């Protein structure tokens, strides 16, 4: 079959490295040499937020959900499967093979000849990150159940068999493809994606993968992929240091968001609100992303710094919404 | 939206490498050469856009 | 042997229960808690409620580690000792089950599935032969339907047999449910496991499918597709022509099953006067902004009168509030607080649900997220994602208050067409609904925001300070539990309006229609329903004020409520 | 013997109904009919032994809602002004609208098809259409119709129910 | 269809007055409903 601690100082050695923000993210996926912000967001997906429950009410988890999409020839599916490999309890689903009844796997028994109610795929995602493919190609029942997860993070079972709800938290991450084969400019982002706009802005961060007409990126692309294809296979590449670092940092790190950050928060928030014709949704995004970075590098407090790139990560997407 | 497609995936290159690999298998000698891959490119440029006549 | 061990355990436990039960002083219970339990039982005439710790208190576990191994061995001793007391005075899982666990005590939690019916039992076989003295009563009751005893002492023999008397006995009822294992403990790639459990006697019907419960520690095995299993199957060839064979399985039995998983304060809350205004700011502290929506919510919390009439038609007592607002306003938080606080609440932005979602001979029609909100608010978001037949069903539930083949109030959350409201355009071109469902709605609550650094920073500062775990303990003037206690006492008012201002309400309705008779440019052909809703609104405001015999001032308040409610629509 | 199952109307919402046995005797032979509700007065027994199921034997079936009673009735029915009084006694909730209320009162009161001896039958019903307006309690009237009249099943707006076509 | 009863909606001040006042009466000579039910059942048979 196999219900023949000490490494922490090395963890603190790497934790004391100044270039941790590039060494840790760069060592994640050596297949793509770009999307450093996306890789940082993926890193923060496991360090996502502070599960803050209030005295009465509140009960605000640290869940964040980011979808990436765009043009092909990016090997996005291999990226998502790699995320599925990083997740210790990863669930990799796809499109058009689901229904509302990823949840409610109720079926009939064979040997006892009864009807036994079973848990779905998202119940297997209870704690961790889920993976979904072709998010634009869901059914009517599928993708509509997600409102409960994005808002209440619950599941409502109420038929003749069992009338009982339960929660199943995860990190939903998916990908899909747009209508046009090439994403054209001077066109709305909500238009060129087959997503419902209330759910579209409900997501944490939206990415865009575009095709480039360069030659330099195609040369490093083809030399990189030729080396990956050849022989059928100066950087430190920790395969499992980060894996145990996240598990250790999940319970032993509690980032606090005190007073000094609120000054900068309101200071950045007025300039953010200046663009109009920005809602509180973006404010909750920045406060859950700043403390997410604060969970990284073993910081139990918030800092006035790490907030500038935390806001800028959202602003990079926003500057992509000009057209 | 002409006869030619928009983008070229890296799987196209993965396929043409495996194709030239099989072309080397038909030589039965492990003598991967310039014409070995040239034949692999020939069946790609000829496979597609054969609608000229 | 076992009689002596069980008799010593029996006498020591009888002395134990006859001793102190709880160590607590006069402040609280002093002693004889189980004796007061039996006296409490004399008041109710049901059972026993025993703690594992209280049995573990006297012998320091010596008696507890006597019972916790062979309880099945010690059932009649435990009943006889309690019987003599009567005449004297008047957590693990399914994986933790082994064969050594028979007779012992182990607590198991899980998931209830497939409840069963009620069926009586027996355990009182009064079966004797054709001989005159046919009045025996077998003291057997085991897991065997062997009614007639062999050796009676009449002239009849063992072969002389007759039926069991089904009229001179004591039975009990019971059900048999099959519990499922939790999904939060099963590993990946693993299907759920099943296990049977038997619910015996008085604690019947306490089950509910889909629940976490704690069980009695005892366990049994019931005598018996388990043929050619394989295994050495025993036979009953006794030592000396050719009985049956057998292959059993682990079962479960229980006797105690729990299903886990102030007048002065109300006087303080009713003798005051500012309590209405206190209830204004004490609703949604998480929300930082306006408050009139909380007014309509508070009035929705108190029911109407719904009084009877002659046998033809009785009047209903409910209110219907529907609020439409600007996108990206954290409106789901508003909804979430509504469903988070109000009882009998089901939240749904129903689009994934079937057509029945909005609503040998099983005939079970499902519940539907709408029908199951009896005496509750069913709040639904994104009306544009649903069709028109659903809107018709809305009118069905809102008029007949029945569905023939729902006693609910519905809360709405809608959105603009262009995302924003065009002020040069009318309000009717922005609700995206038909005329009768709009007219069925009582209140609208149009909310639209602008940009201003003062209001944005003050509300943002309040909400961020809520996320600040420091100072997140902002205090409403009332707590949530004294407020709910106040609502429970408040629904018990039943106001009888006996005021002459009913006529003032009538000319008030006339002037409510004459001004609405003017200016049909910007959006209403005011409905009779608006007037009847005005009646019930004036009822519930005074209900919120703990005032019977509604004053004309309250009439004027409800009037100005609907007046500016429609002027906010009138632009 | 009649099988009886629980009524879908007073089911706690979401749970499932259960069954129980009812046996008929002499004057009550085949009184119910599929698609009904019922209220029975039963004595409760159980089986003797099998090699306990309970059986309900029933006495008085009443469905869920004299000489001087029809002659004192005829002492009043002899008057003349019962025409306007019927509409005045039809539906006191909404006060006016005597014409449409008299037409509805006439509808449930019935017509006669009058089959000719051997030849042919014409038609025996009165057809009522009432073009509404949102903003009307016209539905309250038909609810009065359903409670006072004999057999009435409310046919829904669109497919939500029964379906009027046997299949 | 046989009969077509049609109601009308026009601004009448007194009809609204009577309507609101009888509604108040509704929240406060004709045949009682038990006799009319014996009337239609005994008549149609």
């Amino acid at each position: 079959k196999v219900l023949i601690d000490q490494d922490l100082a090395k963890i603190r050695e790497v934790a004391a490295r100044e270039d941790l923000y590039s060494l840790l993210a760069r060592s994640i996926a050596p297949s793509i040499y770009e999307l450093e912000d996306v890789k940082k967001g993926i890193l923060l997906q496991l360090f996502g937020g502070t599960n803050k429950t209030f005295t009465k009410g509140g009960r605000y988890r640290g869940d964040i959900n980011i979808l990436l999409c765009g043009d092909p020839s990016t090997s996005k599916s291999q990226i998502l499967q790699y995320v599925h490999k990083i997740t210790p309890r990863g669930v990799y689903t796809s499109g058009k093979g689901s229904s509302a009844v990823l949840t409610a796997y109720i079926t009939r028994d064979v040997d006892t000849k009864q009807l036994v109610l079973e848990s779905g795929a998202l119940v297997l995602s209870d704690g961790g990150v889920c993976c979904i493919d072709e998010f634009d190609k869901m059914s009517d029942s599928t993708r509509s159940v997600l409102h409960e997860v994005m808002e209440q993070q619950t599941i409502s079972i109420a038929k003749a068999g069992i009338i009982t709800t339960l929660n199943a938290r995860s990190s939903i991450l998916a990908s899909a493809n747009p209508i046009g084969s090439r994403y054209n400019p001077n066109l709305p982002v909500t238009e060129n994606i087959d997503l419902p706009p209330p759910l579209l802005s409900r997501f944490d961060l939206v990415y865009l993968v575009l095709d480039k007409v360069d030659e330099k990126n195609d040369r490093e692309l083809a030399k990189h992929l030729t080396n990956l294809y050849l022989e059928d296979k100066d950087d430190v590449l920790p395969v499992e240091f980060l894996t145990m670092y996240i598990s250790y940092a999940k319970e032993h790190i509690h980032p606090i968001i005190t007073e000094a950050a609120k000054t900068e928060l309101v200071r950045a928030y007025v300039g953010m609100r200046k663009m109009g014709d920005a809602t509180t949704r973006q404010l909750e995004s920045m406060i859950r992303l700043a403390e997410a970075h604060a969970k990284m590098k073993l910081k139990n407090v918030v800092e006035l710094e790490d907030v500038q790139e935390a806001v800028r990560l959202i602003r990079s997407a926003i500057k992509d919404y000009a057209t | 939206s002409k006869f030619s497609f928009g983008q070229a995936t890296p799987r196209t290159l993965l396929g043409i490498i495996r194709l030239s690999q099989a072309l080397a298998k038909l030589r039965l000698a492990d003598m991967v050469d310039i014409d070995d891959v040239e034949e692999a490119l020939r069946l790609v440029r000829v496979s597609k856009e054969s609608l000229y006549q | 042997v076992d009689d002596v061990t069980g008799e010593k355990v029996r006498e020591a436990f009888e002395q134990f229960l006859e001793d102190f039960s709880v160590q607590s002083t006069d402040t609280g219970e002093v002693e004889k808690v189980y004796r007061a339990q039996i006296e409490f039982m004399k008041i109710y005439d049901l059972t026993i409620y025993i703690d594992y710790q209280h049995l573990s208190m006297r012998e320091n576990g010596a008696l507890a580690m006597a019972i916790s191994e062979q309880y099945y061995r010690f059932l009649p001793f435990l009943q006889k000792g309690l019987r003599r007391v009567v005449r004297k005075y008047a957590v693990h899982r399914i994986r933790d089950i082994r064969s050594e666990k028979i007779g012992s005590l182990l607590s198991i939690s899980g998931t209830v599935t497939r409840t069963s019916e009620v069926r009586p039992e027996l355990y009182k076989a009064s079966f004797t032969c054709d001989m005159c003295r046919a009045i025996v009563d077998n003291v057997e009751q085991s897991f065997k339907y062997t009614e007639p005893t062999f050796c009676p002492n009449p002239s009849c023999e063992n072969r002389a047999f007759w039926t069991l008397n089904v009229t001179r006995s004591r039975f009990l009822d019971w059900q048999k449910v099959r519990i499922q294992e939790n999904a939060n403990e099963i590993p990946t790639g693993s299907m759920p496991r099943t296990l049977d459990v038997i619910l015996r006697g008085d604690s019947v019907e306490r089950a509910k499918p889909g629940d976490r419960c704690k069980f009695t520690g005892v366990e049994i095995v019931v005598p018996d597709t388990q043929l050619g299993l394989p295994g050495v199957k025993p036979s009953s060839t006794l030592d000396t022509s050719l009985v049956r064979d057998l292959t059993y399985k682990i079962s479960f039995l229980a006797c105690h099953v729990i299903s886990i998983g102030e007048i002065n304060e109300l006087k303080e809350m009713v003798k005051d006067e500012h309590i209405y205004d206190k209830l204004v700011r004490s609703i949604a502290p998480a929300v930082f902004g306006h408050e009139a929506v909380k007014k309509g919510i508070l009035l929705q919390m108190l029911g109407g009168v719904h009084k009877s009439t002659v046998e033809g038609i009785k009047l209903r007592g409910d209110i219907n509030i529907c609020v439409v607002g600007d996108p990206s306003t954290s409106k789901s938080q508003f909804l979430k607080y509504v469903v988070g606080f109000a009882p009998r609440s089901v939240y749904t932005s129903g689009k994934a649900s079937s057509a029945a979602g909005l609503t040998g001979g099983d005939y079970t029609i499902e519940a539907g997220a709408l029908m199951l909100a009896d005496n509750g608010i069913c709040c639904i978001d994104e009306f544009d994602k649903m069709d028109i037949s659903d809107q018709v069903a809305i009118h069905e539930a809102m008029e007949q208050q029945t569905i023939s083949i729902a006693r609910t109030s519905i809360l709405a959350a809608a959105n603009p067409v262009g995302g924003r409201y065009n002020r040069k355009l009318s309000l009717r071109g922005n609700l995206n609904m038909t005329a009768p469902i709009m007219s069925r709605f009582d209140l609208f609550f149009v909310i639209l925001d602008d940009c201003n650094e003062k209001i944005d920073t003050e509300l943002a500062s309040h909400i961020v300070d809520l996320h600040m775990k420091r100072d997140e303990a902002i205090e409403p003037p009332f707590s949530a539990e004294q407020l709910r206690r106040y609502i429970k006492y408040a629904r018990t008012f039943k106001p009888i309006l006996t005021k002459e201002a009913r006529s003032y309400l009538v000319e008030k309705y006339k002037e409510l229609r004459k001004d609405d008779a003017q200016g049909f440019s910007r959006s209403y052909r005011i409905t009779v329903r608006q007037l009847e809703s005005m009646i019930r609104l004036s009822e519930a405001i005074a209900r919120a004020n703990c005032v019977d015999e509604i004053t004309p001032s309250f009439i004027a308040e409800a009037y100005d409520l609907l007046r500016q409610s429609i002027i906010r629509v009138d632009v | 013997r009649v099988t009886l199952q629980e009524a879908p109307g007073t089911v706690p919402p979401g749970r499932l109904p259960r069954h129980r046995e009812v046996i008929l005797l002499a004057d009550l032979v085949d009184v119910s009919k599929p698609g009904e509700e019922v209220e029975v007065t039963g004595i409760y027994k159980n089986n003797y032994d099998g090699n306990f199921a309970t059986i309900i034997e029933a006495n008085s079936i009443k469905r869920r809602e004299t000489e001087e009673e029809e002659r004192e009735f005829r002492k009043i029915s002899r008057d003349r002004g019962i025409i306007d009084k019927i509409i005045s006694s039809m539906a006191p909730s909404i006060y006016g609208h005597r014409d449409i209320k008299t037409a509805v009162a006439c509808s449930l009161f019935g017509g006669v098809p009058k089959n000719v001896n051997g030849k042919h039958s014409i038609r025996g019903d009165i057809n009522v259409l009432l073009l509404g307006d949102p903003g009307t309690a016209k539905s309250q009237i038909l609810k009065y119709v359903e409670k006072t009249a004999h057999r009435a099943v409310f046919a829904t707006g669109q497919g939500a129910s029964v379906g009027l076509t046997a299949s | 269809f046989d009969i077509l009863c049609v109601v009308r909606d026009l601004v009448d001040e007194e009809a609204d007055e009577r309507l609101a006042t009888f509604v108040v009466d509704s929240h406060v000579s004709p045949i009682p409903q038990e006799l009319l039910m014996k009337y239609i059942h005994y008549a149609r048979t």
